[PDB]
């Protein structure tokens, strides 16, 4: 719901608060915003896989709001879509990129692990089979 | 104090003055957003109330050095240009994030509207009333009058900065001071 | 719709010729008194007599505080259903169908419908509350206004193509928010948006009263052609709109005489 | 340069900008030019009891026409097409349905 | 908070903003919406883990939702009880990324049974006895 | 959201960076042990004295953990709607989901994790049979074997 | 001897005076206000009537120190730097409010408008009737004169204020003097 | 941080401030487009914040550099100029864009507007609200006041880039220093 | 005319012949401002000002 | 960045920006020949990206020496004033297309306007806004300020051209090197 | 000296231009002078 992976011509369909929020990866590669323009609000045209990460920023609110400043309906929907659209990467797992403390997984195996090569990485028994 | 030199800006206006905190139909929110964009300008240069960072071992596991929130310049007390990325310290001639030394920098902080010094908030809402009043009254003799009043202003906050900080001569004369005893 | 006013020496001091727009397609019409009768076709098999006040949303020093909303029908809603009124269940206009405040202070402000099923069972937005609200259609108001000429010292209308309109400012009295839409082929310009004048921390702007201003001044920008500009005020809601001066600011080049 | 729109009251005009007179409207709807107040929105249509009047099948098949009738009126309305009259009262309230 | 642990019918205690968001495990076995109802907003009749919808907005203000002041507090409420629900590990259901414990040990893994599941320590020193 | 830093032996006076909605919602841990609030007092808004002088070099970290048990602003019971209040309300929540990104937060996961085929790098050593293992003792199988 | 002052700004204007402070008189408190600001804004530098050296000690076991007076001014005799925030004493560098030892440090309080010396008290209110004048009805001829009446009147505050501190060459030319003692 | 920079633009006009960045407003679009045009221009001579000296190899055998970073301009630090065509670094006397040996340059890398010093950022706004009243409304004494802000804080951006840039005596003086030691 | 919003007005003089006083109250509701207070031409020592 | 001068070029007259390449209907047509023209004339004179062509021996069958298509001036190295005939090399004082021998020749080339400095870009871009404002809506401030902010682009040009070619005195102490070796 | 005409939809006429009133054309041919659009080219005659 938040992230989207699928030659010139590229389509935007997981909405956004801003342009800036998407980052485009290919075969696992950043690019910089400079390499691309945005046709459209759906469609992302490179200047020369595909993988679309959303990431709002978390430092600043979205909308500030000022004293004696208009208002409409829409400000207080889009400032509460920036905590949800906040969540939704959260949930999917693309936005924290490690721990800072013990798990305390209660008697469930973790499933689909990569083979690690440096000894202090984590192993599967895919691994462990093939040694015993 | 803010809802007072917002009335300074509206007095500027030739509005008349509001007595309720930012509760009001006119156009007095460009007040605030004025003197907001004006403190943060005026502040941003190095005054007698700004912090130091001593000293800041980073942790080797993240690397990365925090640095306070209401920071708006920074300074290297050695040769090391530094700057603000994300919330944490940054080197802008590496281009990196990560620390594995002590830094020792200078930074300048924020301040509220209503815990700073008399001086420098009355500079700051006479500037803000004069912005103002050039954006919507046009540039008249009054525009040229409450200039003036705002670097009268600037003029005392410079002697209260020069009383704070005592800038004799004793940084070469300390060799010949010691020289004689 | 014609409006006239004669004044004095028998000289036409207002002649308007604007129109207006029905739900429902009108059979015939006839004047009263007071009021003037509309007979539409109904969505059943029988006609509706529509009356009207011509000047009606006028109220000295207080405001009208009913809903700009065709055909109000009374309706109470409670779990978030209620029955669509009869005399609006026309196919293919559930679109235009709205719901208002009519007996509170938050008085005309508009509520949300989800969906409309086929049996007319009207399934409202989860933040509508349980009470009694008023159902009907929905007509979209809204004006364009001539383009700002300009005239020299000796009052004549200087040469098109050369005098460009900056910016618009609109002045209005209880409104709520309005859709600008600016128009200009000659240099394809076409910018569409809401401006609404209820400040932030005013008295106006509370939790329970309606989302209007006693006074605003909205500022359309529009860098365009004045000769061929087409600025247009609308809104298709429940809330007022009241116009009463454009201000406007050109910019011309004074190269000769 | 700066101005104001003398005025706004006027009705719709047709013609081009630039020979426009004041206060003409390049096009307005649902709109009332009430000079005491102002451009303001038209006033919505309240609406009387329905009447047990049959719709006309032909667009252009009904014809109502009010009658004083001392202190009290009536509302004279007949379906051309079949020729079924009907009278009601000042509100919305069939009194003697003619027959057709 | 989003989730508690606990022949009668059932027993919440749990906050929750709707009725669907609330999921019904016994035993660590789903139940239908359709097997249970719920005769009081507060008791169950025929494991409680609640998740709050994710993808609309609870209260949508430009869609025509009522403004009031209660509608503005379930709408905080709705983010409130997310938060709540994205700290007890019933929402994350895996990583797309290179996860790091820089230095901290992972507690509690069970034994896996397909072969691409991460180990624990009792099967490696079962192993380790030969 | 936190902070860590190395401080030398005999300091009390810590100086705190995080920006927080209230003092009760910054958590001191000395050498990953958390410190009673009793033991520490707070001299000014971004300072923290320590009673008692650390004895020996270590590390100072200064977790925050906003209150998530009720909305800070209650609109119904007394919120004016003005622009502080709705600033602050939205401040808990952008707070909140930034300690969450952080990921010193969350405690453990009741449910089968799926990494997907990407490795769980930096993995300590385990000291418990149902702990996880690394490839690194995998080794000294593999070199008895 | 206030009302005085806010007639003289009435009368600046050229609307009515008044008899009764603390009227209902939209103009009237305006006037006061516009005097209050210019009173807080130019007694902020020290005169001989606001500047007293004062000693304070942390009353209880090294903490915070309520700062007394109604300060407008604060500066250190020490060679540190101190604020005001929640109405205690601040350190600016330190951004700390607990103090371990006594603090000497001259402050310049603040002096209501009834109790101040006649000159400085006829500067106040001609500087606030010149600057209402000029928000009011703009900068003309009335406005120059007005600053002219005011900086003449200041010029007699700077006599009052050079003549009650006797400023006179007593630095270094004691150690000249005492020696040919 | 860019959404105050383009209220400051638009109070600059008078018109009304947003409170959405990225909106529909006909002037908001274009107040961010001549915010980032004037970023772009006055970031390309080199401050502390964005000059980095790197040197790239090229990574297969002799060939083509794909040059990084959002370069704005790019000085050699050899006797060679260097240039930027299709992404790649290029050779402008030499016409070539295959190299065979490392190559040594100072790069100026752009920098987003939510990512530089207070007293810049000002700057850069300002300037912007200048050349838009300036466009917009012509040229009058209110573009005057404007451009006068706008110099103002280029100077206390000059201020803090030699602050935190420590340029002294010491290119010759090395020679002789180093002598005497 | 001028259009509205842009043009304030100051004060307001009002020549009154044999009147005693009045009561001025001042409303904008697109200002917030609301001042009710009464003038009154009497002078102190003039002859109008009398005991009888 | 062509778009974007256009748009400079639009903004300078007051009329809405474009997006779209090249499918306006307002007239932007003559922003675009303008610059064009404007960058033809300023790239004219020898700048630090121009090519040189070192030697071009001719053969003797056709003695004709091609030159690069996108030439604008050629200064020969040697002591001969050289031009372009027919997209060949010609003799001025000759009046002849033939060459027997090489010929050193310095040649400066015209440059796209997405593939230069971005100092000489703005430059360009703000001297077409000038001209095209002088042609349409006359010589006002608008047109002196236009000129003020070319003349500092030029002068940031120039800048860099200096920065690029270090042009210190190494042409006659190059003698008294040798000699002090 | 800039200036614009005062009108076109006046007919032709056969003055001199000196005293001509305004909006007056030299010569006019199969054309039409449409106040709601200006000065216009006649319609065609569709054939019955």
């Amino acid at each position: 719901y938040s992230w989207s992976e699928q030659t010139t011509l590229i389509s935007v369909d997981i909405e956004y608060l801003d342009k800036s929020y998407i980052y485009l990866y290919i075969n696992n590669v950043l690019i910089s915003n400079s390499d691309y323009s945005w046709n459209s609000d759906t469609l992302i045209q490179l200047n020369t896989t595909v993988l679309l990460v959303r990431r709002t920023d978390k430092e600043y609110l979205y909308i500030m709001f000022a004293e004696g400043a208009a208002f409409i309906r829409e400000n207080l929907d889009v400032q509460n879509t920036q905590f949800l659209h906040l969540a939704q990467e959260l949930v999917e797992g693309r936005s924290i990129d490690g721990f800072y403390g013990d798990l305390s997984m209660n008697g469930y195996r973790i499933t689909h692990l990569a083979d690690g090569v440096d000894p202090k990485d984590a192993v599967n028994k895919g691994q462990l089979d093939s040694v015993s | 104090r803010l809802t007072d030199a917002v009335n300074v800006t509206l007095e500027a206006l030739g509005e008349s003055r509001i007595v309720d905190i930012n509760t009001s139909n006119p156009s007095a929110g460009l007040a605030r957003a004025a003197l907001d964009r004006t403190r943060r300008g005026v502040l941003s240069t190095g005054w007698w109330f700004n912090t130091i960072i001593r000293e800041v071992t980073p942790t080797p596991n993240p690397g990365q050095i925090k640095v306070p929130w209401n920071q708006l310049s920074m300074y290297g007390l050695d040769g090391t240009k530094y700057g603000e990325r994300d919330g944490v310290l940054y080197n802008l001639v590496d281009q990196t994030k990560v620390f594995s030394d002590t830094v020792h920098l200078k930074v300048v902080i924020d301040i509220d509207f209503e815990d700073l010094p008399e001086h420098m908030a009355m500079w700051v809402a006479n500037a803000t009333a004069a912005q103002v009043y050039l954006n919507d009254l046009g540039a008249d003799g009054n525009y040229k009058s409450l200039l003036g009043i705002a670097a009268e202003y600037e003029a005392m906050n410079m002697r209260e900065h020069l009383r704070n900080q005592r800038y004799s001569t004793s940084r070469t004369h300390a060799a010949r001071k010691i020289r004689s005893g | 719709v014609y409006e006239f006013l004669w004044g004095e020496d028998a000289k036409r001091a207002q002649g308007a010729y604007h129109k207006w727009v029905l739900p429902y397609d009108v059979l015939s019409l006839h004047t009263l008194s007071e009021a003037a009768y509309f007979f539409v076709r109904g969505p059943g098999a029988y006609v509706l007599a529509l009356r009207v006040d011509p000047r009606e949303g006028f109220v000295a020093g207080t405001t009208y505080e009913y809903p700009f909303m065709d055909m109000g029908a009374p309706v109470t809603v409670q779990g978030g259903q209620f029955t669509l009124p009869e005399h609006l269940r026309k196919a293919g206009l559930q679109d235009s169908i709205a719901l208002a405040y009519y007996t509170g202070d938050d008085s005309g402000s508009e509520l949300g419908i989800a969906s409309i099923s086929s049996n007319w069972v009207c399934t409202t937005v989860r933040g509508v509350p349980d009470g009694n609200y008023l159902a009907g259609y929905r007509f979209k108001s809204g004006t364009t206004l001539t383009p700002p000429m300009l005239k020299d010292q000796n009052d004549n209308l200087i040469g098109s193509g050369h005098v460009r309109l900056l910016r618009l400012d609109v002045a209005m009295r209880n409104s709520g928010v309005v859709d600008v839409l600016v128009e200009d082929n000659a240099r394809d310009v076409d910018n569409d948006s809401e401006y609404s004048g209820v400040l932030m921390n005013s008295k106006e702007l509370a939790p329970e009263q309606p989302l209007k201003a006693s006074l605003s001044n909205i500022i359309i920008p529009c860098r365009t052609n004045t000769d061929t500009t087409e600025v247009t005020l609308s809104t298709s809601g429940t809330l007022e709109m009241n116009i009463m001066d454009v201000s406007y600011i050109l910019r011309y080049n004074q190269r000769r005489r | 340069f700066e101005g104001t729109l003398q005025s706004l009251l006027q009705g719709v005009s047709q013609q081009i900008p630039r020979e426009r007179q004041p206060g003409q409207l390049g096009a307005q709807q649902n709109m009332l030019s009430d000079p005491v107040t102002g451009l303001r929105r038209r006033p919505p249509l309240h609406l009387a009891a329905q009447t047990l009047m049959e719709n006309p099948v032909s667009p252009d098949a009904l014809f109502s026409t009010y009658i004083e009738r001392g202190t009290d009126g009536r509302h004279l309305l007949i379906n051309t097409e079949a020729g079924i009259w009907q009278i009601l009262s000042k509100d919305a309230t069939t009194l003697i349905r003619s027959g057709q």
